[PDB]
RNA sequence: GUGGGAGAGGGUGGUGGAAUUCCCGGAGUAGCGGUGAAAUGCGCAGAUACCGGGAGGAACGCCGAUGGCGAAGGCAGCCACCUGGUCCACCCGUGACGCUGAGGCGCGAAAGCGUGGGGAGCAAACCGGAUUAGAUACCCGGGUAGUCCACGCCCUAAACGAUGCGCGCUAGGUCUCUGGGUCUCCUGGGGGCCGAAGCUAACGCGUUAAGCGCGCCGCCUGGGGAGUACGGCCGCAAGG
């Protein structure tokens, strides 16, 4: 169920792309590992390094509670 | 001159009039600093991932610009001066990096 | 008297504290390992935590509570047993969520956590 | 900066002097000075009522503007920065476009040749004056009034600054130079920025004579006196205090609080100071 | 940074023959350019020790060429360092 | 030179949230805390646990990696400015301009020192409680320097790869990071593992040599006494 597949063309720099990006954050809000996002080394850097921005502007969470 | 993307969030709970005023302060400020507006996109409110100034929602702005390198810092300071502006974040505009 | 509320379980290595509150977040009653009659190390055991959550809910059901949402903090032994106790208590347990504090590398810990 | 001397005399070895770099005018503006009545620390009865005062340099008193809401909306240029013997801080000569001239105490960062203005509408930049309510919460400020139109009373000494903390109805919340947390009325004017000459405290007077120039005569210890003169008086040889350390007048002098408890301004002080 | 344009003028005013990039002349001149800017950068940023090494390398670099240039044509050596204002 | 690239490389200025602490309002009751078990301690003068408000400082969770960068020490939220090294492709420019390096000069973790700030957490010294024959310790409750910021000192280390720099030559397999191509794969440059030949007292090294060779430098000459003494230079002192 690797996330990269379940999406088409996307830009790893558009930090306002909240709807797309919000998949790359686990159920608990944490940035997902390369073993789940399917991104290569080089790409996961741009992925994270933008996700952080999107949090700052208020569009992504820093953390979430965990419901069972 | 270089290309940047001014992002700004405002007090969501204003009237439409005062809202324009802050933009009037903003727009006059951009001009005072030699900013040149290119694209510009105004999405307004958006449900926030977390409260900013204890407020679940917030009004957005955004303008791609062209202005001098040395002046962006001094501008953001001036951009942040109003008690209603709540976040400013100028990012160097860079070409899209694509997957798939 | 209130219908719905919340249950807070502070479950640590040394003790398990259970507090039931109202909707706005105000405590109604509390109980814990000490309250039910243990001292020392016994305060923290799962059986101890059980008596706590039960006595806590017993006290809470006295004032009219029926349905709560359970809030969990801490990686205690008597955490999971306390969770049991509340569901089996006579209460409705609408939902269970873990809001344990985790720092993003903040204050230097005591030497025992290094 | 602070200027040292080579140890060519025993007293020069430690003595340090102010750097005076910010000064551009070595003469006070005549139409703003008046003579200082030296008192020697003696009152209208002629009695010393503040011991050990007198014999310092002569001084011309510079008339300072501690109001500023006096001239709202009229800007002024900073013509010079001058030495004022009556304070720690430096002073700024303003030429109003009004033509009128005034002094204010000089903030840090002020430039010779820049402009400043006072009022509800002033930009929040160094040297401007506004009622406290219109200064953004968190910016540091000086020359603060204590009650509206009563004059700037707080943060006036070199290097000092007060800082706005938050608001509560008609009142704003200041952290004073001492760290005390106080409510001040929002109509109290204040000037954005801190006072300059912050290097002031690092000045080493250097010898007895310097203090003398400052009009400060020698202070004699209680322990060096006789019982008639002082609680610590007398004893054969040196002596410890032998009672709680006391003033010449007998009150306890290590620790004992003296603020009047029932003082009406108590409703306005949130937290007494620190350190 | 230094810009493309700003740099060309240097390349253009020092080239030995019409097409020249990177003769000792141009080489030194290009180096003298980044040196004098870094010097001014360190004048403000006194705590940028890492970039000082860069400077010391460039200063070192320009030095070794000047020795080369001064060795082959002395007349030409003194000519370049006058237009660049260099000795001390 | 031209054209591109990756990066916690360095300096300045800002700014985001998580958490700890203290303060304030609420609501609430008989315990909380801590250990192997305990005590000290805190708590009806209302603690803990929970909700709201506020203050301040320090460090940046997930990403994060057997990863990246730097000459070394070392460098990790994010944003802008200023700046260094370095790789790649084109094969365009100069024409041996190179290598090394006694002295010199600069950089240099922590602790430490000077003047001034700052001080939430942590914590030498110190106090108290336990343990014990004793416990000037290990464990628990407190706690000051300091840890943070600016400027100026100190210059040490298991400052390590215990491996000086540069160049050339001597099988390959595989994993990874980062450029470029004719994108199976080929070619460069870094980071690991196993291995040809060879080296090694052995362990192990092996195109990142500890192999075969050249250049220049630093260093060793039985253990202790001793990194001591004396002299000398450096430092505020510690001390180098
Ligand atoms: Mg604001
Ligand atoms: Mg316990
Ligand atoms: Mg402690
Ligand atoms: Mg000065
Ligand atoms: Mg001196
Ligand atoms: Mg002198
Ligand atoms: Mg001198
Ligand atoms: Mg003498
Ligand atoms: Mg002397
Ligand atoms: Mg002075
Ligand atoms: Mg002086
Ligand atoms: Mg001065
Ligand atoms: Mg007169
Ligand atoms: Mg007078
Ligand atoms: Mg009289
Ligand atoms: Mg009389
Ligand atoms: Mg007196
Ligand atoms: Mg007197
Ligand atoms: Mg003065
Ligand atoms: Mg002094
Ligand atoms: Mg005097
Ligand atoms: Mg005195
Ligand atoms: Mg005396
Ligand atoms: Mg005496
Ligand atoms: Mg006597
Ligand atoms: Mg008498
Ligand atoms: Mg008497
Ligand atoms: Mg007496
Ligand atoms: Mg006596
Ligand atoms: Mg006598
Ligand atoms: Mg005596
Ligand atoms: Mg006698
Ligand atoms: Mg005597
Ligand atoms: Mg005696
Ligand atoms: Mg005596
Ligand atoms: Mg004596
Ligand atoms: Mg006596
Ligand atoms: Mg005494
Ligand atoms: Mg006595
Ligand atoms: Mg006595
Ligand atoms: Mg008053
Ligand atoms: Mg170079
Ligand atoms: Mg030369
Ligand atoms: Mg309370
Ligand atoms: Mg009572
Ligand atoms: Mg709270
Ligand atoms: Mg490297
Ligand atoms: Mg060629
Ligand atoms: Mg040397
Ligand atoms: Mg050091
Ligand atoms: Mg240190
Ligand atoms: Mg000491
Ligand atoms: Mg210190
Ligand atoms: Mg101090
Ligand atoms: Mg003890
Ligand atoms: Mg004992
Ligand atoms: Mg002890
Ligand atoms: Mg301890
Ligand atoms: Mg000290
Ligand atoms: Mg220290
Ligand atoms: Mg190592
Ligand atoms: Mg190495
Ligand atoms: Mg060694
Ligand atoms: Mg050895
Ligand atoms: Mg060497
Ligand atoms: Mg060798
Ligand atoms: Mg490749
Ligand atoms: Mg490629
Ligand atoms: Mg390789
Ligand atoms: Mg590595
Ligand atoms: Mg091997
Ligand atoms: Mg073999
Ligand atoms: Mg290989
Ligand atoms: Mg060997
Ligand atoms: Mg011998
Ligand atoms: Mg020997
Ligand atoms: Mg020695
Ligand atoms: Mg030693
Ligand atoms: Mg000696």
């Amino acid at each position: 169920a690797k996330v990269k597949a379940t999406l088409g063309e996307f830009d790893l720099r558009d930090y306002r792309n909240v709807e797309v990006l919000k998949r790359f954050l686990s159920e608990t809000g944490k940035i997902l590992p390369r073993r789940r996002t399917g991104l290569s080394a080089k790409e996961q850097r741009i992925l994270a390094k933008t996700i952080k921005r999107a949090r700052i502007l208020g569009l992504l969470p820093f953390t979430e509670k965990l419901v069972r | 001159m270089r290309r940047y993307e001014v992002n700004i969030v405002l007090n969501p709970n204003l009237d439409q009039s005062q809202l324009a005023l802050e933009k009037e302060i903003i727009q006059r400020a951009l001009e005072n600093y030699g900013a040149r507006v290119e694209k510009v996109e105004e999405l307004g409110l958006r449900r926030l991932a977390y409260p900013i100034a204890k407020d679940p929602q917030g009004y957005f702005l955004w303008y791609q610009v062209e202005m001098p390198e040395d002046r962006v810092n001094d501008l953001a300071r001036e951009l942040r001066i109003r008690d209603n502006v709540r976040r400013v974040m100028v990012v160097k505009s860079q070409e899209p990096f694509l997957a798939n | 008297q209130v219908a719905s509320g919340r249950a807070y379980i502070h479950a640590s290595y040394n003790n398990t504290i259970v507090t039931i509150t109202d909707p706005d977040g105000n405590p109604i009653t509390w109980s814990s390992g000490g309250v039910i009659g243990y001292k020392g190390s016994r305060k923290g055991t799962p059986y101890a935590a059980q008596l706590a959550a039960l006595d806590a809910a017993k006290k809470a059901m006295a004032y009219g509570m029926q349905s709560v949402d359970v809030i969990v903090r801490g990686t205690g032994a008597g955490r999971e047993q306390a969770i049991r106790a509340l569901q089996a208590s006579g209460l409705q347990v609408k939902s269970i969520v873990d809001d344990t504090p985790v720092p993003h590398n903040g204050c230097r810990p005591k030497k025992k956590f290094r | 900066a602070v200027k040292k001397f080579k140890p060519y005399t025993p007293s020069r070895r430690f003595m340090t002097v102010a750097d005076f770099s910010e000064i551009t005018k070595t003469e006070p503006e005549k139409s703003l000075v008046k003579p200082l009545k030296k008192t020697g620390g003696r009152n209208n009865q002629g009695r010393i009522t503040v011991r050990f005062r007198g014999g310092g340099h002569k001084r011309l008193y510079r008339i300072i503007d501690f109001k500023r809401w006096d001239k709202v909306g009229i800007p002024a240029k900073v013509a010079a920065i001058e030495y004022d013997p009556n304070r720690s801080a430096r002073i700024a000569l303003l030429h109003y476009v009004d033509g009128e001239k005034r002094y204010i105490i000089a903030p840090d960062g002020l430039q010779v040749g820049q402009q400043v203005v006072a009022g509800p509408d002033a930009p929040i930049q160094v040297g401007n004056a506004l009622p406290l309510r219109f200064i953004p919460v968190g910016t540091v400020v000086h020359a603060v009034e204590l009650e509206p139109k009563k004059g700037a009373k707080l943060a006036r000494a070199a290097g000092t600054s007060a800082q706005i903390q938050g608001r509560e109805g008609d009142y704003v919340i200041l952290r004073l130079p001492s760290g005390e947390l106080r409510k001040v009325h929002g109509e109290c004017y204040a000037t954005v920025g801190a006072v300059g000459n912050a290097d002031h405290k690092n000045i080493v007077l250097g010898k007895a004579g310097r203090s003398r120039w400052l009009g400060r005569r020698p202070h004699v210890r209680g322990a060096a006196m006789n019982p008639v003169d002082h609680p610590h008086g007398g004893g054969e040889g040196r002596a410890p205090r032998g009672r709680p350390p006391a003033s010449p007048w007998g009150w306890q002098t290590k620790g004992l609080k003296t603020r009047k408890r029932r003082k009406p301004s108590s409703r306005f002080i949130i937290a007494r100071r620190k350190k | 940074p230094i810009t493309k344009e700003e740099k060309q003028k240097v390349i253009q005013e020092f080239a030995r023959f019409p097409g020249d990039t990177g003769s000792t002349e141009v080489q030194v001149a290009l180096l003298t350019l980044r040196i004098n800017r870094l010097s001014e950068h360190l004048k403000v940023h006194k705590k940028d020790h890492h970039s000082h090494r860069g400077l010391l390398m460039m200063v070192g670099q320009r030095r070794r060429l000047l020795r080369y240039l001064q060795r082959e044509d002395p007349e030409r050596y003194r000519a370049l360092i006058e237009k660049l204002g260099i000795r001390g």
